[PDB]
């Protein structure tokens, strides 16, 4: 992802290149956008 | 929990007695091997020579301090001499001191630093950070070394312990001074 | 032709904490056997969990009944590795090398009095922002606490919890920090048979879920 | 022997937008859980489609019946992000960072008058090169337009189309540009019951097929 | 192990990079820690 | 684009004991056959095990009954490659090039007397720290030892063992070293028929488990 | 063999890196060493 693109790869291990994410126990705006009304209120003619 | 503390058997408790949980812990940063696997500056060479002795490590540095937190240890070693100098040379544990390295391992400098890898060369199964040999306490042998380096000029010497093993923990004391204050306090990094 | 290669600026300089190895120069050395060597340790926190070290109360590892003062407080100190009581402990020793930590702690109390001397104690964790730090068992009873009395077992172990807005706290205290950001722990004596002191040795060890992150060489003066 | 390699001129210099990563130096850091954190956004255009922002008509977000003038034009402005009416909108805000765009736009009109005040409006897209920009509903009716009247629903949404010789248009206006290369949008009031104003709040959002290309940091003065 | 992580590998042979270990013929503290009492002495109520 | 590469400081300098090969420059040379060439050797210790070399006792390779002295000691010397008796041996010759060694050694004694001259000898390994080095067979009999007498077989071979606190010992002697850190070997004559000397040629070879480590070029003055 | 150890390999061909050996139509000292008497001449007791 992002603005990095080497068809080949990455030389150093993941635990060194980046921080490791953790979880306990999702794009609000995409969903919000998706939900917009795009129809027609009332009746259409011709 | 009450216990018979006299026997010295360990006791480690949760917060469960009070209704608590336990968090997931990841102790990667307190791993001994990981910790000692970095370069530490021990100082400069002398007559363009320096005996590789881990006890030369600065005792208040992370590495110097941790190494001293163990009675015995074992490791391989990496060296890096930084400075404007042409070539660093080396001799193993037990070799006589020489006037010139000539023919023993020699490594030439590359962009102001010379870095290279070495093997543990002592004749003992492990080395010690302390050795109560004839020094009767009332209320370090020649052999304990990793060899010696010879350089073309004065340089800053860095050591890096590889594959480190530590045995028999020893104390690690705080080194900051409280002065008279109760808490210690310093200026921590903050947005300016 | 040959492999075209682009040498990059900013890459290659000497590094002291880099993930690569140096080039070898002296081969074929076989070490003496160090099979079964005793006392090996792998993570500082294993030794930190198993070996409690002594707190310091103005020169001595014990808290005590004491002389003149109708003060039931045996000790009340900032939950901080930099507090002077924690000064000679292995935990504070190690903590100077990490920037942050999280997790629980265990405080241990070993009673040293003679068989016929009886007492009853209590220890509480006072959260930050608490106002007049409680000076009486009665007031302190409103905090997370534990009360215990003397008897056949000399030792009692308490768990100092972790509460904070954040998942991690700092091992050091910023200069502009008036109160303990992590609160305090107060140790009180509810009552004692005999006013001639009965010493309680206080000790501290890492809890089962304690953790340190961000190694730092804080070196010098 | 060893691998022969040819170091190439022109390759390797520091780059600010290059596709490679820097060498790591501090390993094994595990972050606090940020599971379920709300309000996440992934593409500026998702927020740009969903959240209309206010146009500015000389200090106020609304267009109005007004005072003296038998002028039925409530607003007529260049279809341009650099027009002063668009000045405080998220769309123009974002547009300053892209060189080109393409796509549709949505203009929204929310009527604010009391229940007994009725009106009838119209909005048209006037293509480039149109001569005397129409000043009357009658003339403007010859363009792509929409007429609507007040009632139970306060809001009306209009789609400003994309016509041009090219597939993409520029977000900025060249110095030598006398007329709007993209035409104009005119908002007219056909009629109003009561001359005491009824404010119509005007707002703008990205259409479903709107798009920006060529990020630019237009920085400074 | 340690603080070295190259997803790729090591170029020189093992006999040159490191010293070779030998055997004749084990983490005390981990075991010691593991063995700690974490229960409750006496009876619990409520 | 092309392969991004990071050139590292500290790597690349000329090395004299490095594990890589130089680039070739003159191909296709086929050597004359050296099939079956005799006397080939592969490890210095194979020749060192098989070929004993002469010790030196003040100019001669033999130990002897001698003149005036009721001294039963034929030779007593430090178990050290640097001892003057070992001076002209292949073992000491090789040892100057290694820092450490471990293992056993074999001492050989060849009797040179006429048929009617009989004697009885003994050799012992005296460990370090032994006090008054024994001067009599009687006292020396308390050490690891071997007694043998003359007869049909002229030669006798003894095994000098390896005892030390460490697995390896040094081939050289540090300046501040008063006593032999490895002890001594004493050769005594218990008795001899005829006081006219019978020369015993002494020789030394590597034991089956002897070993050298850490090559060094100790070069010069 | 020798004091060269690159887990990877050699880039130039064999005919260029080294001289090629030939044959017409063996470690004396190893054999000599192997053959040494290591027993006991005579009879052993106790």
């Amino acid at each position: 992802s992002g603005n990095t693109g080497s068809i080949i790869n990455n030389y150093y291990m993941q635990q060194y290149q980046n921080s490791m994410d953790t979880q306990l126990g999702n794009d609000w705006f995409s969903k919000l956008a998706q939900s917009a009304f795009s129809g027609l209120v009332g009746a259409l003619l011709a | 929990t009450t216990s018979a503390g006299e026997g010295a058997d360990p006791v480690t408790t949760d917060a469960s007695a009070h209704g608590g949980d336990t968090r997931t812990t990841r102790r990667a940063h307190t791993d001994v091997t990981f910790l000692l696997d970095r370069f530490t500056l021990v100082g400069k060479t002398n007559d363009n020579k320096l005996v590789l002795d881990l006890l030369s490590t600065k005792e208040k540095s992370l590495v110097g301090a941790l190494l001293r937190a163990a009675t015995y240890y074992f490791s391989d070693l990496e060296v890096a001499c930084v400075g404007t100098n042409a070539w660093v040379g080396w001799t193993p544990n037990g070799s006589p001191v020489l006037t010139e390295v000539g023919d023993n391992p020699v490594v030439f400098s590359r962009r102001g630093t010379t870095r290279f890898a070495l093997p543990y060369t002592a004749p003992h199964r492990v080395l010690a950070t302390v050795y109560n040999g004839d020094c009767k306490y009332k209320p370090i042998p020649t052999t304990f070394n990793y060899g010696m380096i010879y350089t073309q000029a004065e340089v800053d010497v860095y050591l890096r312990m590889k594959r480190a093993e530590l045995y028999c923990p020893r104390p690690v004391l705080t080194h900051y001074d409280h002065n008279g204050r109760d808490r210690y306090k310093t200026t921590l990094v903050k947005p300016a | 032709g040959i492999l075209p290669v682009a040498v990059s600026d900013g890459y290659g300089g000497f590094q002291n904490t880099d993930p690569k190895t140096s080039d070898p120069v002296y081969g074929h050395v076989y070490n003496p056997a160090r099979t079964l060597y005793p006392g090996r340790f792998t993570n500082l926190l294993d030794v930190a969990e198993a070996c409690p070290t002594l707190l310091d109360f103005n020169g001595v590892p014990y808290v005590q009944t004491q002389s003149n003062s109708g003060s039931k407080v045996l000790a009340c100190f900032d939950l901080a590795f930099g507090h002077k009581n924690m000064k000679n402990t292995y935990m504070s020793g190690l903590a100077q090398y990490f920037a942050q930590y999280s997790g629980t702690l265990n405080l241990h109390f070993m009673y040293t009095g003679p068989t016929n001397n009886k007492a009853k104690y209590m220890v509480a964790y006072i959260p930050p922002g608490t106002h007049p730090l409680p000076e009486t068992p009665e007031m302190a009873s409103h905090c997370y606490h534990a009360e215990w009395d003397t008897g056949l077992n000399s030792t009692f172990t308490f768990t100092v919890p972790y509460f904070s807005a954040a998942d991690y706290a700092y091992t050091y205290a910023d200069e502009p920090e008036q109160a303990s950001v992590q609160g305090w722990v107060g140790v009180y004596q509810i009552t004692d048979t005999h006013e001639k002191d009965g010493a309680v040795i206080v000790t501290v060890s890492a809890g089962p879920d304690f953790e340190f992150r961000m190694p730092i060489s804080p070196s010098r003066q």
